[PDB]
């Protein structure tokens, strides 16, 4: 919107690029917040629809998340930056409504910069959206459902398909709603002294193209990406209570320290030196053999020097592999991970506390990769999940997909509170800030009458994705939410609108206690705080200053 | 926005007149002056 | 490609009746009418004809408002003659004058003479020729030993009405162009 | 408004008729305002900014 | 400016037209390689090679597209190869259609792009009903059956001629990997190539095939029963881990130090003639001092072996991977060796390893190809990983489904059925599936030469009243039953086709924009 | 959207401004381009130098003269120039004190830009300020229409040396001062009086020294006769003392028409034929000369030849080539009227003149006329001399400035006493009145008054004296004392009564300085928009 560009100004000189102010600024930003808020503004919902982005080496990223499209746009604007950073905050903390959030910063600094021009300062404005939001967590508090009289984990299914859809797998959230809620109660600890709590990414993700989505087949324990050391090993251990070892000590032709050099007389000491450097690795080696260590995880390769006693003790072994897969399967199997193995006598030994305990262990095939699958721990039960699809674009897909899924079952365990989805919350609102602030009258009844306007921008952005008319829905929405709020306590009926609204597939108005739609209410919390700052941050820019690079 | 990638919101006068790389000397003194008001006292950078 | 236009563009009205036999007519009658409009304005713009013997106070008008003409920007060259009878450059000048009156009607030729034109004229520089062209002045030429001097001709005097912007390049009228007709005659018996 | 066309000449005016004359205006939609402007400009002569 | 995007941003509708277009041009280039009568395709890599193949997966490896869209097409041919191995160009003509076919959908009636999906899954879920139902069982232990069955997509390809002896080749090489569930691996399928020779002559040999010779002359050339020892070390005097560096003071020193360099090398070889082995294929290289005293006992030296190889030969021999030397036993000596024997060609030499053939781990075993040239001996490689890929489903899968497009002419017809009885707004798109589903018997009629508008029309009045085997023959382009025609595939591809094409389309169609140059 | 975003062509040379900040450059470029002219105001001043494209040079301290035929940027400068040149075409002084004038308010109303004053209010401030302040000068203005011409006369003279005196040509103001009052006596009415400009020509020679220049009544002429042995100095004889100079505007030449024509000559007959009758026709021309008995003959073009000998032989000189313009200055002049042909030539169309003269200058070869009459004639034109180009062209300038001066005393006869004195007593009158009207607009009062003072400060900063001393005098004096013709004494005397000094203003000119400020003003701050499209 900005045309005819500043004029390079001679009573003020400052190094660097040249400075501008005035509303501008404020149209510039906003400008800059449009560039991104168009680009995830399709991408919302069921019926919202994604896009490409390529990474100039052929390769590309199909993303529906609004934290990973957003990184991949480097934006150079210092306004932008706001933006993507905050999607790169949100998808840490909660995975959940990393779309809404840009989209409702969006539509805040849009009537923001609108009262601006309306001559009423930012400093009332922002006071209004901080008094106005206090009343929404407020409100927020006011309209939770305990989860109650509900068969089984029905409360956890549904739940999951509100964070399944938006996806390519949406269509088969039947099938993986079910494995995601047993995944996270096959990883549930204790930690905090009775505070329920489960591991970040511990569920793990394969990318093994091949049958279908709707063949993934849910294996009920560990599963690690490794190929075998030497081919002639065995491929299936048989016989229950198979022992696991876990270690983080190198097997291999070993070295010696830095600060040591070898000076020797007699020629004949080569002969034991080059052997007992050697043999020193085996003193290691022949004890945990004796231990009867069927499979052994390691993260530090091992030499074919050690490769041998393996195949003749018919050992599974392990080469490079990540440092953070090992500590769980050291949780699960109930083994302890030995940075060094040593003792607290004056001798080296080996104990068998710290050797694992699983039923079965075997490494499947997925297609053209080895994997070795552990199944039936006994310590803490484990679980893993195994993607298909059509290409390993679809794969990277359902990980961040699952992620998002993952997450948001995690948070709605930690609190047993919930609250209803598809903008029932924000036209409810909506509604109730226009009846917020008459009382007060004067001068932030204007503020708070267009930030209650802001929140209805979801409502219409999922009804235009679905191509249909979209102000007969804004209609019912609104309408009903205030035939709700206005009403006698004592009124079912009416009552329960307070529940219900927009619907994207069949287009009318439905329960969604009986469709199924529901959030935690911890997405929504902390979310409005987010963008309320991420407001705040732009707003108040007067001026811009920019120095070029030297 | 510093000539490097930092980016950094600033609404103390002492901070703005910082990052700010002038060209006139005498309205570089400005700077100095808001160090020395923020080193002195701490308060009212602008003011002065 | 320059075969095709040779065709047309190399024949006048007159040239071009050679080619009714062997080419088409709506090909052939189609840039006979151009070419006839053409003629037509010449005509219309034959304004002049012979030497305009004037006098100073016509200056002021014949030489500068005919060099705006219908001020369709219809400007009029006007050649002056700064003439002196006592050099003997200026009455070789004052011959190609009326040569090139009577074939160059369009082009108004004007002569005067020095000693009335300018107050206290240096006697040295005449003979003069000065070429307005809607009231400006396009060329201020010096004394004609650029156009050879002493031994000027017909042809030399003609091809500088060509770099003026006064007669095109191609124009039949000039001497360049109008090759004679025993010259023509040769080149049909050899070809 | 101070307006400085190409050719350098000065022209300082209040009402949109002639602001929108001296700005040679490249777009469609923007040409709208502009016609209008000459057309109450033409028809009335009030009310060419508003 | 703004960031690095907006140059063109191809949004809105046309976004979708230009992939539709994309997806269908990616079918286009290999329409007429597919059938009995498909035609080759000679591609030009930049680095100077050629690739002379009809397969799909093959084709488009070299080929290069500057389009996202397709390249999404491009990598269905690796979920096809790495599954199953046969079917690649099946996959990519199927779903380009499919894209085709919901096209006009989404560009006119207006159907969003979510419930053609939900229109999919169903179908998909009833395409394996069908597909289950019109395959018919086929007992594993038929050797003549088998051959059948293993020829079935040999018959695409240049080696139909040969194929009395690629079946026979390609039934032993699959029996040998095959572990007594009955899960293989082509990882040990040697495809050593050899230029020149006749095919028929080539036969496959139980065992290994080297590159190289001996290293002395005075080793024996033809030994009856062979004892094989593999050796990761080198022969060699190992430096060690660390630096020796001898502080040298007497004169008796330095060739006490040479001396021993002898006296190590000799208690190596020494230990090995212990168990007297015949032949020791080493790993790492060998030393010129080590061969002659390992030749005293009676043992065969060879130069660095790569272990790929190794591996083999323990599977072959039966013998372990050793590395310590002075733990070296009788029990992990190779044994029951048939024939050592070394045949002289141009090239280079060729060590023979024959087995004695007499549960245990799985043998493994080298097919020798005598191909016309380099570029026929790739050419039949190739046949071979789609013929022998063709014998690993009909032991995992008893199941065997009609070929010559019977069984997706089956889909076409119960979903075309089952389309009027499902009334609603998922009719359009489930009814266009069909459309797709009768094309794969269409392009074997265009490539035949026939008039596909009879001959389809004659395939659906027959196909409910006749037979579900009814299919058309791809050479002489008539209607013939498969019983009678004696041509089967597996089912395994017929499901990977249209799981995987499906699939596909269910990505490509929630593409809204695109957006190029964003970053590295 | 794509990255392209156009809507009006070449918007990189196109730049907007905006804000405070873009109306803070425009009244601190005013600053500049006043601060240039600051130090030429008053009669300490010191010229400036002028260099044009094509290399010719010139000096002149006149503020139009200064900013006009010079390169600018700004916009704002340009408006300046077309101040000056205001003031110049109608008034011809106060072209550096309308600038600097105009820049003072701006000056003071950029303080109040400040504070949150609209622009358009403080120039509403402006304007009931200066109708107060020219309505206050007017109350106390003099009157010197009901004396004499006798003492009339005398206060052209205190007028004419003001202006002169800020000149370089006031090394002699009482001298000079003669030379630009004789020249208004020629051609006044004595009753309901009017200048007649157009009449009073103006040129100046290169050559000799200033001290020589003399008036004359006449025309200048820088043309020869058509003959050099004619002689140069020509009296009247016995009786008629009037020359009966003759004006033609036909030259002798053979008669012809306009139009193209070709006479037709026949044989001999027709040949010898008109020999007789050109030979005639000068018989007959001559005859007509002295039938009407001129003395003295000027055509606009050259004579023939043999014309230029037939005229020498009867004692009648000419001067031919007279330009067509200069041609109708001398019948003014001499009281005659131009005949349109020869035929009409009679002897009541004849001129007068009392004697003429050709005037030498050193060794140059060139020749001029200096017609001269006894008694008062209806025009007059100035004879300047100066030993340099550009100190003629100063000179010139410097009398043309003087000529407009006193040609505002004849049309307007209330006169005023300024160099300070009316601007600190326009300066109290609003200030008086600012305590009585608060309001919110007592700022732009305030401003208004202390606009007015930057002038006579401007004088004592160029006169060296101590500004705080001078104002605190002024304003001190003024307050007491009702008399108002108390100012800044720049040359140093010992009293600043200026009664005494000789030192007279129009009316009509110190107006317009007020005016054409606070009104171009009300323009300048009523822009926001700035945009400039780069050449
Ligand atoms: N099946 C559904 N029915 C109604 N609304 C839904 C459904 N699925 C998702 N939504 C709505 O779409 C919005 C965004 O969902 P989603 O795209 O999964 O999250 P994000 O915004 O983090 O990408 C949510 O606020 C939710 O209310
Ligand atoms: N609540 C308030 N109401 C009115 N004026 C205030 C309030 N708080 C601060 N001020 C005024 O505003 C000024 C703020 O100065 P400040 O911005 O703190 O300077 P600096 O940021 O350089 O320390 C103070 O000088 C004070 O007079
Ligand atoms: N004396 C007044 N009192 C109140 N409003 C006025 C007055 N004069 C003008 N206006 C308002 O100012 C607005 C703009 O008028 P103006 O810009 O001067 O005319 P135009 O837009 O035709 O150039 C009009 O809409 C009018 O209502
Ligand atoms: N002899 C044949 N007659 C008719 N159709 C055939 C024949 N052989 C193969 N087909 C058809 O060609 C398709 C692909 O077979 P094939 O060429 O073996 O695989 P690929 O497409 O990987 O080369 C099969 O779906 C089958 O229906
Ligand atoms: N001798 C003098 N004594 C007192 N005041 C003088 C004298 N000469 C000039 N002034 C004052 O100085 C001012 C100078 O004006 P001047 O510079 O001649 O006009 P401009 O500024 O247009 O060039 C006059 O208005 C007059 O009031
Ligand atoms: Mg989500
Ligand atoms: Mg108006
Ligand atoms: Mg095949
Ligand atoms: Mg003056």
């Amino acid at each position: 919107m900005s045309q005819l560009f500043n004029n390079s100004r001679s009573d003020t000189l400052f190094l660097g690029g040249e400075k501008i102010s005035g509303d501008d600024i404020r149209n510039q930003n906003v400008l800059a917040t449009m560039a991104v808020a168009n680009v995830v503004k399709s991408s919302l919902g069921p019926v919202g629809l994604d896009k490409m982005l390529v990474d100039d080496i052929g390769d590309f990223t199909v993303t529906n998340d609004g934290a990973t499209i957003l990184s991949l746009l480097d934006v150079q604007h210092p306004a932008g930056k706001i933006l993507v950073e905050l999607a790169q905050q949100q998808d840490r903390e909660i995975g959940d409504g990393t779309t809404s959030v840009v989209i409702i910063a969006s539509e805040l600094l849009k009537r923001a910069n609108e009262l601006v021009k309306n001559k009423i300062h930012p400093t009332t404005i922002i006071t209004g959206f901080r008094v106005a939001l206090r009343e929404a967590i407020r409100f927020i508090n006011e309209v939770l459902s305990t989860s109650v009289d509900t068969l089984g984990k029905e409360t956890l299914i549904n739940i999951a398909k509100t964070s399944m859809s938006s996806k390519i797998i949406g269509a088969d959230s039947d099938f993986f709603s079910n494995m995601v809620v047993d995944a996270l109660l096959a990883v549930k600890t204790q930690n905090s002294k009775g505070e329920i709590k489960y591991p970040v990414k511990a569920v793990n993700v394969l990318k093994a193209h091949g049958k279908s989505a709707t063949e993934s087949l849910l294996v009920p324990g560990y599963a690690l990406n490794c190929t075998v050391a030497s081919q002639a090993m065995p491929k299936r251990i048989a016989g229950g209570n198979v022992k696991i070892a876990c270690l983080d000590l190198n097997l291999q032709k070993a070295r010696m320290a830095m600060g040591v050099q070898i000076n020797i007389d007699d020629p004949e000491q080569l002969e034991q030196i080059r052997k007992r450097e050697a043999g020193i690795v085996l003193e290691r080696v022949k004890k945990i053999i004796d231990a009867g260590a069927q499979v052994v995880l390691t993260t530090k390769g091992i030499d074919d020097l050690c490769l041998k006693e393996f195949v003749e003790a018919k050992i599974m072994g392990v080469r490079r592999c990540k440092k953070e897969d090992l500590r769980r399967i050291a949780r699960a199997t109930g083994a302890t991970l030995v940075s060094s193995m040593s003792n607290l006598e004056g001798e080296e030994t080996f104990e068998s506390s710290y050797l694992g305990l699983c039923d079965e262990v075997v490494q499947a095939k997925f297609s053209d990769d080895e994997c070795i699958l552990i199944k039936g721990t006994s310590k803490h039960s484990s679980s893993s999940i195994i993607l298909r699809g059509a290409n390993d674009y679809s794969l990277d897909e359902m990980e961040r997909s699952l992620h998002d899924s993952l997450s948001v079952v995690k948070r709605t365990l930690e609190s047993g509170n919930v609250v209803p989805g598809g903008g029932c919350v924000e036209a409810a609102l909506n509604i109730y800030l226009d009846n917020f602030a008459t009382t007060v009258g004067s001068r932030e009844q204007l503020a708070i009458a267009e930030f209650a306007a802001a929140l209805l921008i979801i409502p219409k952005t999922l009804a235009v994705n679905a191509a249909k008319d979209s102000s007969e829905l804004v209609a019912k929405l609104r309408s009903y939410h205030a035939a709700s709020q206005m009403a006698k306590p004592e009124d079912v009926k009416r009552r329960s609108y307070r529940n219900y609204g927009l619907d994207l597939i069949r287009g009318k108005i439905v329960d969604e206690i009986h469709a199924g739609v529901l959030e935690p209410t911890i997405s929504k919390v902390k979310s409005l705080k987010s963008a309320l700052e991420a407001c705040v941050a732009i707003l108040r820019i007067d001026t811009m200053i920019t120095v070029d690079p030297e | 926005k510093t000539s490097r990638g930092e980016i950094i919101i600033s609404n103390d006068g002492h901070t703005i007149l910082k990052q700010m790389a002038i060209l006139h000397p005498v309205a570089r003194m400005l700077v100095e002056v808001s160090a020395a008001q923020d080193s002195e006292a701490g308060d009212g950078t602008t003011s002065v | 490609a320059k075969q095709h236009e040779n065709r047309l563009e190399d024949k006048d009205l007159s040239d071009l009746e050679e080619l009714e036999d062997d080419e088409d007519e709506d090909f052939l009658e189609a840039y006979k009418i151009k070419r006839l409009n053409e003629i037509r304005k010449l005509q219309e713009r034959s304004k002049f004809g012979e030497v305009f013997h004037i006098n100073k106070p016509e200056y002021n008008k014949e030489v500068t408002l005919a060099s705006q003409g219908k001020k369709d920007d219809g400007g009029v060259y006007v050649f002056v003659h700064l003439s002196l009878q006592s050099k003997l450059q200026s009455r070789i000048l004052s011959h190609l004058f009326q040569s090139a009156a009577c074939k160059f009607r369009e082009i108004k030729f004007v002569e005067i003479p020095a000693n009335r034109a300018i107050e206290n004229y240096p006697e040295s520089n005449c003979p003069t020729l000065i070429v307005y062209y809607r009231g400006e002045v396009i060329k201020n030429m010096i004394t004609l030993l650029e156009l050879g001097g002493n031994n000027s001709k017909m042809e030399d005097f003609e091809d500088f009405m060509v770099k003026v912007g006064a007669v095109a390049e191609g124009d039949n009228r000039l001497i360049m162009n109008r090759d004679d007709e025993e010259s023509r005659e040769e080149r049909k018996l050899h070809y | 408004i101070l307006i400085v066309t190409s050719n350098q000449k000065t022209t300082i005016s209040n009402d949109g008729a002639t602001i929108l004359k001296l700005l040679d205006v490249v777009h469609p939609a923007a040409k709208t305002l502009v016609d209008i402007s000459r057309a109450q400009d033409a028809e009335v002569g009030d009310g060419t900014t508003s | 400016v703004f960031m690095n995007a907006s140059q063109e941003r191809t949004t809105g509708r046309q976004a979708q037209i230009s992939n539709i277009t994309a997806a269908k041009a990616v079918a286009d280039v290999i329409r007429t390689c597919l059938g009995p009568k498909a035609m080759l395709k000679m591609l030009l890599d930049p680095m100077g090679g050629l690739v002379l193949t009809n397969d799909g997966h093959a084709i488009l490896r070299e080929i290069d597209v500057a389009h996202p869209a397709a390249k999404s097409m491009l990598e269905l041919s690796r979920t096809q190869d790495e599954e199953v191995g046969d079917g690649t160009t099946t996959v990519i003509i199927l779903a380009g259609e499919i894209l085709a076919q919901c096209a006009p959908y989404l560009i006119e009636k207006n159907i969003h792009p979510v419930i053609i999906i939900q229109a999919l899954k169903k179908a998909l879920t009833d395409a394996l009903e069908v597909i289950k139902q019109v395959s018919k069982p086929v007992d594993v232990e038929n050797d003549a059956a088998m051959k059948k069955l293993i020829q079935a997509s040999i018959g695409t390809k240049y080696v139909i001629h040969w194929s009395e002896k690629m079946c026979e080749l390609a039934l032993d090489a699959v029996k040998t990997v095959r572990k007594d569930f009955e899960i293989d691996i082509k990882r040990y399928v040697r495809v050593e190539k050899i230029p020149g020779g006749d095919v028929l002559d080539s036969r496959v040999l139980k065992g290994v095939l080297l590159n190289k010779d001996v290293v002395h002359p005075k080793m024996s050339r033809h030994i009856e029963n062979p004892r094989v020892v593999l050796l990761d070390c080198p022969l060699e005097y190992k430096k060690g881990e660390s630096q020796t560096n001898i502080e040298i003071e007497k004169e008796e020193d330095w060739n006490r130090i040479l001396q021993i360099e002898e006296e190590q090398v000799q208690l190596m070889c020494e230990q090995i003639l212990a168990v007297r082995p015949t032949l020791v294929i080493t790993e790492k290289g060998v030393s010129d001092l080590a061969q002659h005293y390992l030749l005293k006992g009676g043992c065969s030296v060879l130069r660095r072996v790569k272990k790929s190889d190794n591996n083999r030969i323990a599977r072959v021999t039966g013998a372990t991977i050793v590395n310590r030397v002075e733990d070296l036993k009788e029990s992990d000596v190779g044994t029951n060796c048939g024939l050592f024997k070394v045949e002289m060609i141009g090239d280079e030499y060729f060590s023979f390893l024959d087995n004695c053939k007499e549960s245990g781990l799985q043998k493994a075993c080298t097919i020798m190809l005598r191909g016309g040239s380099k570029d026929i001996l790739n050419e039949i490689d190739r046949n071979l990983q789609d013929a022998m890929a063709v014998a690993r489903n009909v032991m995992l899968s008893p199941s065997l489904s009609p070929g010559g497009g019977a069984t997706e002419m089956a889909v076409s017809v119960k979903l075309a059925e089952k389309a009027k009885q499902l009334e609603g707004i998922q009719q359009w798109p489930y009814q266009a599936v069909a459309d797709a589903m009768e094309c794969i018997p269409r392009t074997l009629i265009q490539n035949a030469g026939g008039d596909p508008i009879r001959l389809l029309s004659q395939l659906r009045a027959k196909h409910a009243q006749g037979n579900f085997t009814t299919g058309i023959d791809g050479d002489k382009g008539k209607i013939v039953d498969m019983v009678s025609y004696g041509i089967w595939e597996p089912e395994v591809i017929k499901q990977q086709s249209v799981k995987t094409a499906i699939e596909s389309a269910c990505l490509l169609l929630r593409v809204d924009d695109i957006v190029s140059g964003v970053r590295k | 959207m794509g990255r392209p975003f156009i809507i009006v062509k070449d918007q990189g040379n196109k730049k907007r401004q905006h804000g405070l900040e873009a109306k803070k450059s425009h009244i601190l470029a005013a600053r500049s381009v006043a601060s240039i002219i600051k130090t030429s105001l008053g009669p300490r001043g010191l010229d400036k130098i002028l260099i044009s494209p094509d290399g010719e040079i010139t000096i002149t301290n006149d503020g139009a003269t200064i900013l006009s035929q010079m390169e600018l940027d700004n916009e704002i400068a340009k408006l300046l120039v077309q101040l000056s040149k205001s003031q110049d075409d109608e008034i011809g002084d106060g072209t550096t004190g309308v600038v600097v004038l105009a820049s003072a308010l701006l000056d003071q109303a950029l303080e109040l830009i400040q504070k949150g004053i609209h622009p358009i209010k403080i120039a509403n401030g402006f304007d009931e300020a200066a109708k107060l302040a020219i309505s206050k000068l007017e109350e106390t203005c003099d009157d010197i229409s009901a004396s004499n011409d006798e003492l009339f006369r005398d206060f052209l003279l205190r007028a004419a040396k003001t202006s002169l005196g800020s000149k370089i040509v006031s090394k002699d103001h009482d001298r000079f001062a003669e030379m630009a009052v004789e020249a208004v006596i020629n051609v006044m009415d004595k009753d309901r009086k009017d200048v007649d400009f157009d009449l009073i020509k103006m040129q100046g020679r290169v050559g000799g020294s200033i001290s020589d220049s003399k008036l004359i009544n006449g025309v200048i002429l820088d043309k020869d006769f058509s003959h050099p042995q004619m002689p140069k100095c020509v009296l009247p004889k016995e009786g008629s003392d009037g020359v009966k100079l003759a004006i033609l505007t036909c030259p002798f030449e053979p008669p012809k028409p306009k139009t193209k024509h070709k006479l037709d000559i026949s044989s001999v007959e027709e040949y010898q034929k008109l020999q007789t009758y050109e030979q005639d026709k000068f018989k007959e021309m001559i005859d007509d000369v002295k039938k009407a008995g001129a003395d003295v003959v000027i055509c606009q073009w050259g004579f023939d030849d043999e014309a230029n000998h037939l005229l020498l032989q009867n004692d009648l000189p000419a001067v031919r080539w007279v330009g067509g313009q200069e041609l109708e200055h001398i019948a003014i002049s001499t009281n005659g009227r131009i005949v349109p042909r020869f035929q009409d030539l009679s002897k009541d169309k004849l001129g007068t003149c009392s004697r003429i003269y050709e005037q030498e200058f050193g060794t140059t070869k060139d020749r001029m006329l200096i017609i001269e009459q006894s008694k008062e004639t209806k025009t007059v034109t100035c004879f300047v001399r100066g030993s340099n180009k550009m100190i003629v062209d100063e000179a010139e300038r410097a009398l043309h400035d003087s000529l407009c001066v006193v040609r505002n005393l004849v049309k307007d006869s209330r006169v005023v006493y300024g160099g300070g004195a009316a601007e600190v007593t326009m300066s109290l009158a609003v200030s008086e009145e600012a305590d009585k009207q608060r309001g919110i607009d007592q700022y732009a009062f305030r401003g208004f008054a202390q606009a007015l003072d930057t002038i006579p400060m401007t004088l004592a900063e160029n006169s060296g004296l101590d500004p705080i001393g001078t104002l605190s005098t002024l304003k001190s004096k003024q307050l007491k004392e009702k008399i108002s013709n108390i100012g800044v004494d720049c040359l140093g005397y010992g009293s600043n009564d200026m009664k005494e000094l000789f030192v007279v203003d129009p009316f009509i000119g110190k107006k317009q300085q007020i005016l054409l400020a606070t009104q171009l003003c009300r323009m300048i701050l009523k822009i926001d928009n700035v945009i400039i499209s780069g050449k």
